[PDB]
């Protein structure tokens, strides 16, 4: 039982030509987000075919998006699409359709325009959001360096995301998600003061009633552990004991047999 | 035998139980915090009776030590 | 990328281009050259303003993208978003979709294929089922 993503509850607009689309969205017990996609058809067309031809617009998971030279007095109708990790069937939901044309009668509201901020310059390329009086980096992208700092700096100054080619090290803080991942050493690391690590499949916990494996450094006790089985079969370590639930075979019949002649009985 | 322990460096805090399992000649634990600690050790042993367990004076270490981090 | 682009090569200038082919292997084998070919600009040679349409890249202050025109009509293959920084690479296929994205309020990477790295060091190696109809391994 997957339960697809929940579309964004509403949008708003915001004009000035440039116009810019933002959609709140809220979530909970549901599949969580993983990118926002808006497509933007005309009326007219929506008529003739059905969002088939229709241009779009992608952003990473991005609430606000912009149109820039959208056109005047035109119909237009909007769809903002949840996208989440789960199957097909259920990958994407859809925010119901909501129409909208530029008009003479809406207000302009431009403050969006100032509110960012990006520059091109020799040394990088940075992108800024403007907060009060201040603008605060978003990211950056260094000439000497191929670094590329992601996201809004914390108040310690540390980037969500970074990299750096002069250490050949990609450095990201948080979650990795991929279909498959090739290494040659799958070292895992204790990086918080208090971490365990550890592989497992998700939602597992050694000792426990789950169907999945644990393997890692349990830093409460100190000490190795590993759980492969359900609640009832099992193959548990704990670095003091072993127990083997399920029944145990070693070796093969006729493992030791002469291979240049058999054997039998007679009586 | 239970293990409690507390942070030395305020001038009081609640002792807290960090380790329980059987007496051996080296324990291992992990999972604590940074500050300065001091330990106080206790046994219990189970009367023949499953209610009643009997239990030590409180053995502390006259040093006080910090967490190796 | 099966293409690339020099802009203002020199003109009545000869030149020599080779094509590598970088893969992953040992190093005696790790590239792979293409033929040695020689080239000269020169009225001679016709020009081609073809390739000058189907690119496209839009500097903005709300955002950085690049565009491809196909069927008459630009489609987006990378966006990088002015405020928070969001990115998200690759075409859009079917309802549109990212390969690669990067997401720093949620401190999380997407990635609709394989990573490839010497070495890991990861605190939680979580094995989990994405398309849930394959058992992770």
């Amino acid at each position: 039982n997957f339960v697809p993503p929940a579309a964004p509850i509403n949008i708003v607009f915001k004009a000035a030509y440039d116009l810019r689309v933002q959609w709140d969205w809220n979530r909970g017990a549901g599949a969580n987000v993983r990118e926002f996609v808006l497509s933007y058809i005309d009326s007219a067309e929506f008529v003739r075919t059905g969002w088939t031809k229709a241009q779009k617009i992608n952003v990473g998971a991005a609430q606000s998006a912009t149109i820039i030279s959208f056109p005047w007095k035109v119909e237009h109708k909007f769809k903002v699409s949840s996208i989440a990790w789960g199957p097909d069937a259920q990958d994407v939901t859809d925010s119901a359709v909501q129409t909208f044309i530029l008009n003479e009668s809406t207000p302009l509201d431009n403050s969006f325009v100032n509110e960012t901020g990006i520059e091109v310059n020799y040394a990088y390329i940075k992108g800024k959001i403007k907060d009060g009086s201040t603008w605060k980096q978003t990211f950056l992208i260094d000439a000497a360096t191929g670094a590329i700092n992601i996201g809004l700096l914390d108040a310690e100054g540390k980037a969500p995301i970074s990299f750096d080619p002069v250490k050949k090290i990609v450095n990201v803080d948080g979650s990795v998600i991929t279909k498959t991942i090739n290494a040659a050493n799958f070292v895992m690391t204790n990086l918080t003061g208090q971490d365990n690590p550890a592989i497992y499949t998700q939602g597992k916990t050694w000792g426990d009633t789950k169907s999945g494996i644990w393997m890692g450094m349990d830093n409460v006790t100190a000490k190795p552990k590993l759980d492969i089985g359900n609640a009832t079969q099992y193959i548990r370590y704990d670095g003091n004991i072993l127990r083997i639930s399920s029944e145990v075979v070693i070796g093969t019949p006729n493992g030791d047999i002469d291979i240049q002649t058999g054997i039998q009985g007679k009586q | 035998c239970t293990i409690e322990l507390k942070d030395n460096s305020n001038a009081n805090n609640p002792w807290v139980k960090y380790y329980v399992g059987a007496l051996m000649p080296t324990i291992m634990f992990g999972g604590v915090p940074i500050g300065s600690y001091k330990v106080r050790i206790s046994g219990q042993i189970s009367l023949p009776d499953g209610v009643t367990i009997d239990s030590s004076g409180y053995y502390e270490y006259p040093n006080v030590f910090e967490v190796r981090y």
